[PDB]
């Protein structure tokens, strides 16, 4: 739904306007967990080629988790750039069509009458 | 003292002096003499030990008291942090009421066996504040379910609410 975008530059990974955004923290929860996928990739290489899992290859297993964190990082810029776009335009659709967003009518639950089913 | 009297009432104790007639020896009366010299005397003295202890060092707790907020009725629609507090301090009179009841079955309960075989006479105050609280406690939670809340039990009073108006609005017309 978000492709004709107003504001949109195509075929960029990261548009200039997501410089403008908190960049994700290199201790972020998401990224701690793309770091621990690549070196379960590690080990399963091991596995796979019958050599010991967790001694062989440390040069190799080194690789295998600093390709998906430095993957994992700007996916992640990525997935808070597009959640940021989408916010965006829901707000300023808002503002430009009060009447179909009307702020809503307040009453308390004194005068508001709701039905009551006993359990008997 | 221990407890507040005034909320466990206890008429004042009559006991009937002894007037013995037989010649014999009561061997209850020797068992008491027997009972409170090897029995409550000892364990006294193990009680005045442990409570001079207790004295040396006192430190106190207080009983926790709850700041009033909104109810249920002043709360807006949908809106949860009103609706929270309001909520939580219902629960909590809830439990309090639980246990009124419980005083007042537990008064009603001592004055049967104080009062002994003349229990249905005697026992008339009792009874009648039972009935006064059970009728009470039943209209404010009862029918509510196992997932009872605030707003169950404020739709069920005005279900009574506008049931009385309406029979009270009626009456005159008859
Ligand atoms: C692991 C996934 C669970 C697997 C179990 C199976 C589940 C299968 C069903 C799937 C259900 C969905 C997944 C569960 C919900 C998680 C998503 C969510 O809802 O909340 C958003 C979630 C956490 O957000 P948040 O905690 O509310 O943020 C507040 C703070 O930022 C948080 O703290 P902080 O940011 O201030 O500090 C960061 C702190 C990490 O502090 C944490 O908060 C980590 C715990 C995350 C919340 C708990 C998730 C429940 C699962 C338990 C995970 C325990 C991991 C402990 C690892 C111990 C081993 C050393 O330390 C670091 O990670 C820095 C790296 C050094 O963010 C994510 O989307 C990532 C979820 C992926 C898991 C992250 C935690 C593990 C990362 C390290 C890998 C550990 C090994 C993996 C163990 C599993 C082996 C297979
Ligand atoms: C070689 C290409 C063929 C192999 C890959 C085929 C995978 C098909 C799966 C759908 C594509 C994944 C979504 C595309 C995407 O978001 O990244 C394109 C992104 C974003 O493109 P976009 O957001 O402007 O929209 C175009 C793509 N669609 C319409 C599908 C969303 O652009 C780039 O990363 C290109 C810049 C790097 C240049 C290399
Ligand atoms: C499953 C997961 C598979 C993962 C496969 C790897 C795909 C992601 C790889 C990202 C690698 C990042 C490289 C460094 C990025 C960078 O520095 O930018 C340079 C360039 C794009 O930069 P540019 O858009 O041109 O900015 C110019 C602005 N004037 O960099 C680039 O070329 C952009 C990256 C090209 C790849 C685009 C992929 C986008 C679509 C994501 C597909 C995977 C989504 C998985 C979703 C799973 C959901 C759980």
């Amino acid at each position: 739904m978000m492709t004709g975008r107003q504001g949109r530059a195509t075929f960029q990974f990261l548009p200039d306007e997501a410089r403008s955004l908190p960049p994700p923290k290199l201790t972020d929860p998401r990224l701690a967990f793309v770091g621990f996928l690549g070196y379960c990739s590690g080990l399963i290489d091991n596995a796979i080629r019958r050599r010991p899992v967790l001694l062989a290859g440390l040069h190799r297993q080194l690789l295998y988790i600093t390709s998906f964190v430095f993957v994992g990082y700007y996916l992640l810029k990525r997935q808070d750039y597009m959640y940021a776009v989408r916010d965006h335009d829901m707000f300023s659709y808002i503002k430009s069509h009060p009447e179909d967003f009307p702020e809503k009518d307040k009453k308390t639950y004194g005068e508001v009458f709701e039905e009551f089913h006993p359990v008997r | 003292d221990s407890w507040d009297k005034d909320v466990y009432p206890e008429p004042p104790r009559r006991t009937p002096a002894p007037s013995p007639q037989t010649s014999l020896p009561n061997p209850i009366t020797y068992l008491t003499k027997a009972f409170d010299l090897l029995v409550d005397r000892p364990v006294t003295l193990v009680r005045e030990f442990i409570e001079r202890q207790h004295a040396k060092n006192k430190y106190y707790y207080y009983h926790r008291e709850f700041r009033r907020v909104p109810d249920i009725t002043e709360c807006q629609e949908k809106d949860v942090l009103c609706m929270f507090e309001a909520e939580m301090q219902w629960r909590r009179d809830y439990k309090v009421d639980q246990e009124i009841v419980n005083i007042i079955q537990e008064r009603l309960k001592a004055c049967q066996q104080r009062e002994g075989e003349s229990h249905r006479q005697n026992c008339a105050k009792e009874l009648e504040q039972f009935t006064q609280v059970v009728k009470a406690y039943q209209d404010r939670y009862h029918d509510l379910g196992a997932h009872y809340s605030a707003r169950k039990c404020l739709a069920k009073q005005k279900q009574r609410m506008l049931a009385e108006r309406k029979a009270a609005k009626e009456a005159a017309a008859a």
